[PDB]
């Protein structure tokens, strides 16, 4: 449970933006790159895993799970790399939601950034702190803190 | 730019 | 307390480390920049708080404290901007033993990865996985969890 | 490059 994150890659203006999500809670963290490669994705899951105790991810397609990087990346943070195969069904339809919703609040807030790196930082913002009640901001903290005690 | 992220 | 966090900007490899900690526990997250603007700090807050519930910031000097940009992106997320003062004058030496500290570490991982951010990524997640015992990642989660209880 | 961040 407290230690499981999916990646998730989507597309806008030209650029994509990469997104870790913790299954649990919801909550996500996100940045925009140019294209997805292993480098990327190596360089996110390094970023993610010194701020939260991530044990698994489950990758976002076979490119990132074969990646010589993004292994090597999984093996320096003590992770372990698995793949994200929709086992559950459900799942497939709970990112995609999780994408809709993303690009509606990016469109929302687009105006009031120069760069969609920006925008996409609101969005996340936004998106951790909504209460549906607690926000998923509050659930990731409450998931990990009762698994430290 | 009276960006958020730009204020010029 | 729980909302409370201190920028402190180092440098290294003719490159700015910008890095947000929270002072009561000590976790940190940084990232590599070319030099330090309003416009990059203002950035680098947006993603801070919607990844943690920050309530303050101190700023790390008088030019980002005045910063019209950093000042928007304070109030678009609901941050009370401050100065840093060392008002406590343990602060000025606890801050200067963390840039220390974390240049060491940099040294120490350095060869192993082709960039600089990626070594001060490897840093943060060390100083941050570090039992003192608790870590640091382990005493945010705590205290941020007890508060929303 | 056998590094964490570029295995080339
Ligand atoms: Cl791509
Ligand atoms: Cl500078």
């Amino acid at each position: 449970s407290p230690g499981i994150w999916q990646l998730d890659c989507t597309h806008l203006e030209g650029k994509v933006i990469l997104v870790a999500v913790h299954v649990a809670s919801g909550y996500i963290e996100a940045e925009v790159i140019p294209a997805e490669t292993g480098q990327e994705t190596a360089y996110f899951l390094l970023k993610l895993a010194g701020r939260w105790p991530v044990k698994t991810v489950h990758t976002d397609n076979g490119s990132n799970f074969t990646s010589t990087t993004v292994k090597a990346a999984c093996w320096w943070a003590g992770i372990k790399q698995e793949d994200g195969i929709p086992y559950n069904p459900q799942s497939q339809g709970v990112i995609e939601s999780m994408n809709k919703e993303l690009k509606k609040i990016i469109g929302q807030v687009r105006d009031q950034a120069e760069h969609l790196k920006t925008a996409v930082q609101m969005a996340v913002f936004i998106h951790n702190h909504k209460r549906k009640g607690y926000s998923a901001g509050e659930r990731i903290v409450d998931i990990i803190a009762t698994d430290i005690q | 730019a009276l960006k958020i992220d730009n204020m010029d």
